[PDB]
């Protein structure tokens, strides 16, 4: 009964805590026996740069030491692997009554590089970065007590620091990055170059005016994913242009990994931030373009989510759509048309629910006006998990269901649209 | 930030001391002490750890930033050859474990371009001043807040400054 | 190259190129008697 | 080797010495041996007895 | 005795920390403090004072002991190249004289050959770890016990350990 990890397909770096030490006193600096009333200090004067990191991997060819170090440098911007100048010193003063023993251990910080692909880890590497020690004080043992003979323990690690799990996505270094050298004001068409040649890649860009934006490839094909460069726009900034910070640390906002997806992104973009757009391997030579449009009307009601375009809803019966489930308090949208001819009068009884993940849904009636789309909120507080309630909808009309995930029980969400009449 | 009350031109700005960078918190390492002991973590600002970090713009390259900042503010090329030490000491309570981690602090300098009282270009220099540590007492298996470990954007642990001087042609 | 091709300097006075000797400085007054709470610096730091 | 093993991993040295040693050992001995006046005669376009 | 509850074969053993050697008690000197003064003594374990001491046997020569011990336990050849410092601090009572002397402590490793639940051969390695001081209050001319100054046989100031692993052919 493991927990579900709602990460998009990509490379992630996980800080799993500090204070790790090897077993069988492999990292033992030493022990000081401090007499009553005395003091004892163990010092790392850092007179030598040399620190020794540890590394194990499941796949050497792709997740090598150089690759893992570069990914660590990408995520947390670490750059001292084999050296360190940081001083630490452990001082303990025994009480006036009895003596004291202090043991000093060299510690490590545990980083885990993972290749997460569709709900499971396909490649995992552990990098232990030399930390700043661990000091434990004990009562001076009675000199005999009993010398008990014990077998050694297995090679491993013991964490004496606090619990920690910090996840940061990293740009895949094998995929190209194109640059939109100019900020996007209200509308922009980015022609996908023939240089990349239908290979998955990233598009780095910035926005002129903070606001909501609709992003889509042509015919909403293929599906895109949008990332925010973590910590971007803090330092250097040119108004109306792009300041490439070379930040490889990315935060997944939204997007589907399946490239055969009809979907378009509605996302809040800040003028003072850099954003990446990962578009996957397209199977066609046909020309494709990326469309940015600053949404002023009711598409703003869809932030931030990838809206699914539904086309196979042409018959009456049971229809279910399986997509990668967003995290809790995140959104996923479905745009769907009720089958049948639209004459304002014909109605069909619709039942909307999900299989395993509970969420709150909101229905919008979509009327394409002359100023874009218009969304009329007609249904709120929709508990979709095994929902048995039904609502009658006009035949031939367009609707958009926005689902906010509240309980995360499965890597995928299956939206069932059952239609009667 | 936008539309300052400054005349058009270029400016050198000091933003103050005590700037910590994003995602760089625990890259220096941490110490775990316990049961009445005292842990002292410190560093010596010399040579490579004293090298400043530059973030230039098309109008403000590395040399422009360095020369203007050093003309107005503290000359960090001369001053970073002289070693300067710092340390932090914390004592663990009895029968409990304490964690402490160290991260450098930086002096944040800016080169800004004002056109019609609105900042259109900003380049940033971080000069390694000193350090700053954070500590917490923890129980086995206790959850720790994500703010203690990780930092999303560059921030100043002290009150920010804004000391501007117009760069003369 | 001439400017950077300094002749190799001789090591520490006692003979060696490896490491300094370190030394302790400072104290916090007191309850606690913070006598070993102090700073540690390499002693020569330039012995070459 | 004295630099690479001892002087490098010794942060009780100013950069003014070890960085200069680093740049000094970027050169090979054969580079010094192959260096002569003909190279500068070509580079500067300076005539000299041959 | 020399009888142990182990199967026949060769074993690597860690005996623990805090081993001081015979006749090597005052090899480093001592301090004489008095009347409320606080005496502090420190040392730095680097290379020539971090020399490990081998006591091999015909079956277990130096290479065997070193390789086995470093494979199973702490890797001392690279660890002793990193300078580690340590200090002790005593405070003499008023109007009294106190003498404190400092000596090196060591890690004891053993390579043992076991046959018929009895050790028939044992080789011993000492790896420098840290130091340890002994202090006494004294008056001018007072006779001091011979045990305080002189150690006849190698002993462990701490709890002796026995951490064993069978050596593979
Ligand atoms: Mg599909
Ligand atoms: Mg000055």
């Amino acid at each position: 009964t493991q927990r579900v990890l709602p990460y998009s397909n990509g490379l992630y770096v996980i800080n799993k805590g500090d204070g790790y030490i090897r077993t069988n006193d492999k990292d033992l600096i030493g022990t000081l026996l401090i007499e009553a009333g005395s003091s004892g200090s163990i010092i790392q004067p850092r007179l030598r740069n040399t620190t020794r990191p540890l590394f194990t991997t499941s796949n050497d060819t792709k997740f090598s030491q150089q690759y893992t170090e570069e990914r660590l440098k990408d995520a947390f911007n670490v750059q001292l692997f084999n050296t360190s100048t940081s001083l630490f010193k452990f001082v303990e003063e025994a009480p006036s009554d009895k003596n004291i023993c202090i043991k000093a251990y060299n510690t490590y910080e545990k980083y885990e590089l993972i290749d997460y692909q569709n709900g499971s880890i396909v490649n995992k590497a552990e990098y232990y970065l030399p930390s700043l020690g661990y000091c434990e004080v004990t009562n001076a043992p009675s000199p005999e007590s009993e010398v008990v003979k014990m077998q050694v323990a297995e090679d491993g690690f013991i964490q004496n620091g606090p619990e920690e799990e910090i996840v940061v996505g990293v740009i895949d270094p094998s995929e190209n990055i194109q640059e939109i050298n100019t900020a996007i004001s209200d509308n922009y068409t980015y022609n996908i170059p023939g240089i990349v040649n239908n290979n998955p890649f990233y598009i780095l860009f910035t926005v002129n005016t903070t606001g909501i934006y609709k992003i889509n490839a042509q015919n909403n094909l293929p599906s895109l994913k949008i990332y925010e460069a973590i910590g971007s726009g803090n330092r250097n900034f040119q108004s109306g242009n792009l300041c490439d910070d070379d930040i490889k640390a990315i935060n997944y906002i939204t997007g589907f990994d399946s490239p055969n997806a009809k979907s378009y992104l509605v996302v809040l973009l800040n003028k003072d931030k850099n954003y990446y757009i990962r578009v996957p391997q397209t199977s066609s030579n046909i020309e494709n373009q990326i469309q940015f449009k600053r949404e002023e009307g009711d598409l703003r009601n869809l932030m931030n989510s990838s809206v699914n375009i539904i086309d196979n809803l042409n018959s009456t019966g049971a229809h279910y759509y399986t997509r990668q489930s967003p995290d809790v308090h995140d959104y996923i949208s479905y745009e769907f048309t009720i089958p049948g001819n639209f004459n304002n009068k014909d109605t069909s009884n619709i039942r909307l629910y999900t299989s395993y993940n509970q969420g709150i849904g909101t229905l919008f009636r979509v009327t394409e006006t002359i100023d874009g789309y218009n969304l009329i909120n007609i249904q709120q507080n929709l508990h979709l998990l095994n929902n048995t309630n039904s609502i009658r909808l006009l035949n031939g009309a367009i609707y958009i269901l926005k689902v906010e995930v509240t309980e995360l029980n499965n890597y995928n969400i299956r939206l069932h649209i059952d239609i009667t009449n | 930030s936008d539309t300052i009350d400054l005349a058009d031109g270029n400016y050198v700005v000091r933003r103050g001391d005590g700037w910590i960078l994003s995602r760089q918190n625990q890259i220096l390492g941490g110490s775990v002490i316990s049961n009445g002991s005292t842990g002292i973590v410190g560093d010596l600002r010399v040579n490579d750890n004293a090298i400043p970090y530059y973030y230039p713009t098309p109008s403000f390259n590395e040399e422009y930033i360095k020369n203007n900042i050093q003309t107005v503010f503290t000359n960090f090329t001369e001053a970073n050859q002289i070693p300067i030490g710092f340390e932090f000491s914390k004592t663990a309570p009895s029968n409990k474990n304490l964690y402490m981690y160290l991260q450098y602090t930086y002096i944040r300098y800016e080169i800004i371009k004002v056109l019609q009282h609105e900042i259109i270009e900003r380049a940033v220099l971080y000069v390694p001043s000193l350090g700053y540590v954070k500590s917490i007492e923890f129980n086995p298996g206790e959850k720790i807040n994500k703010d203690f470990y990780f930092l999303t954007n560059d921030k100043c642990i002290l009150n920010e400054q804004f000391l501007y001087k117009k760069i003369l042609e | 190259l001439i400017s950077t091709a300094i002749p190799f300097p001789y090591g520490y006075i006692g003979g060696g190129y490896y490491a300094p000797n370190m030394i302790t400085f400072g104290s916090a007054p007191k309850k606690k008697l913070n006598s070993l709470i102090s700073s540690t610096i390499p002693f020569p730091y330039a012995g070459y | 080797n004295i630099y690479e093993t001892e002087i490098e991993g010794n942060n009780a040295i100013g950069n003014d010495i070890k960085l200069r040693l680093k740049q000094k050992f970027r050169i090979n001995i054969n580079d010094i041996w192959e260096l002569n006046l003909n190279y500068f005669s070509k580079e500067f376009s300076i005539m000299m007895p041959d």
